[PDB]
């Protein structure tokens, strides 16, 4: 059922980038990571939702 | 008579240096070219290269140009503890 | 000849590196190179990175886990990570549609078979079904 | 009185014989913790790419397994045990498989664990164990496993 | 290698300690004689090594194990090629 | 032989002893260690403490209501609280899953049957259909 009325769709889990500041708890304003955002992202998972 | 000893990092910095010429960076332009140069490594186009620095993107036409040589400036400051007797 | 490019042939052999731990890079079509490598400990699976200059002070890659298709390794090209080539420096890359003329005045299109070069940096291509060398004006590069 | 022993499924744990047999085009079978048990095979041909059949069972003149296309994984090959089609099958679906410590209680009224260092079955399809230190064949009743 | 440096001495002080049970003073009475003892190096009692304090007051118990003791700290950079 | 432990084998000896009101020890798997008591008063019912230490000044064990198995008390090993041992300081466990090698050269699984000690400290190890002694060395502890 899902998959039927579903549509293809990346999934990709998100984590708090390293990159953050450790003093002020912000994060770094560019980085490849995390572009400004404070979240990183893992790589994609194909899903169907 | 080394008791203790410690070791600190203050600044961990990338310099670079023309490799004919012997002058420092200081400047470069939009198209991130070589504007201006020093003599003096205390004023120089410093990149941070501390942990949360690593891989940047600003200075990669510069890292490129072969004339230049990247040089990694490293500041310390190193704490030893002696005890001499009496 | 020119030393810029040793592909792999088998995937066996790409196995064999792995379990070595030697990296890896993988081409991709219309898309950024990869690098790939078997994680290290008590725990084996693949990891990949989107960087691919060396490390050093002030660059450091990244690693993380992806379900890596043994389809992409046996049909994409594979090299040893150290001794990859970044460019030779030549107008047609490998493998790419060409177009030329035969002995008797008559066109005829192809793939570049060999890419080669003398010692004074004149470029000397050869194509398939051509056994001659073909000079760089002479070929043409088709349009996709 | 007695039929021969039988050779156990050995599972293939190094990555480079597996990916040679299956560069060979051998079958391979990979038991899948949460989604059963499935075939992998390489296609014939020019057109290389793995595939994956679930007509889990041997290949038979009346029953022609069906393959589909599959970018199977390394991490799934490494992470799940596989077998050879050839071996793996419902001949004997043993309790106490071979290298496997069972415990076994011994005349003397102590109870020992052995480990299974040889099986084999007779008319009845029974399974006869051998235990390492005694000669005399035991029963699967007799026997006992210890888990953790 | 090294293209700067400089050393200074930070501190420069006599540390009290044990001969028997080996732990360095910490706090003291009225007259400094010992009440309290530690196994630390640096926060043990100390006084400033020069001849006047010295001359100006060893002085209260026999247990004559005194430690000289020198913190020197130093201040460098390096140029690190490629 | 060492005096370190002491278990009970009926679980008639067990109902006794708490009728008696005699504290008991109750061992778990990978799990906290049980002390068992009978409450007193006009009101009989198990209580449970998962404190462990002796009863000081300092320290003081706390008991609560609990529907104790039988089978917990039957299956697992039972202690009088006052007269266990913390700890007898050998390399292997009793009932612990260990290899050697028989008379004959030949390699053989066994659980401990004995834990055993001379006067200068060296501890030896009798194992199941083994009846001479192994040292620590010539045993090793199977991985699970
Ligand atoms: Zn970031």
């Amino acid at each position: 059922f899902i998959n039927d009325r579903g549509i293809k769709v990346l999934w990709e889990e998100a984590y708090f980038c390293p990159c953050l500041n450790p003093d002020t708890g912000h994060p770094r304003v560019d980085c490849p990571r995390c572009h400004g955002k404070g979240i990183a992202y893992l790589p994609p998972k194909e899903t169907i939702m | 008579s080394i008791e203790k000893k410690e070791e600190v990092i203050a600044h961990n910095e990338v310099v670079f240096r023309s490799l004919t010429q012997g002058l420092y960076v200081k400047e470069v332009d939009i198209y991130s070219d070589v504007v201006s140069y020093t003599k003096d490594v205390d004023e120089a186009l410093a990149m941070p290269n501390t942990i949360n620095f690593k891989n940047s993107r600003k200075y990669k036409k510069l890292i490129m140009n072969l004339d230049l040589e990247p040089l990694n400036k490293i500041q310390k400051v190193i704490y030893e503890t002696h005890l001499e007797g009496l | 000849p020119i030393q810029d490019a040793k592909p792999i042939d088998d995937i066996v052999d790409i196995m064999t590196y792995l379990k070595n731990g030697k990296v890896l890079r993988v081409k991709q079509d219309n898309q950024g190179d990869i690098l790939v490598r078997m994680s290290p400990g008590k725990h084996k699976f693949t990891e990949v990175s989107r960087d691919l200059d060396k490390e050093s002070f002030y660059y450091k890659r990244h690693w993380v886990l992806y379900n890596v298709s043994v389809n992409s390794l046996i049909t994409f090209d594979v090299y040893l990570d150290e001794e990859y080539s970044e460019t030779t420096k030549v107008k047609y890359p490998k493998d790419t549609i060409v177009e030329y003329t035969r002995e008797d005045q008559e066109k005829d299109v192809a793939m570049i078979k060999e890419i080669l070069t003398d010692n004074n940096g004149n470029y000397f291509y050869a194509l398939i079904g051509e056994t001659m060398l073909f000079d760089e004006n002479k070929l043409n590069k088709v349009k996709d």
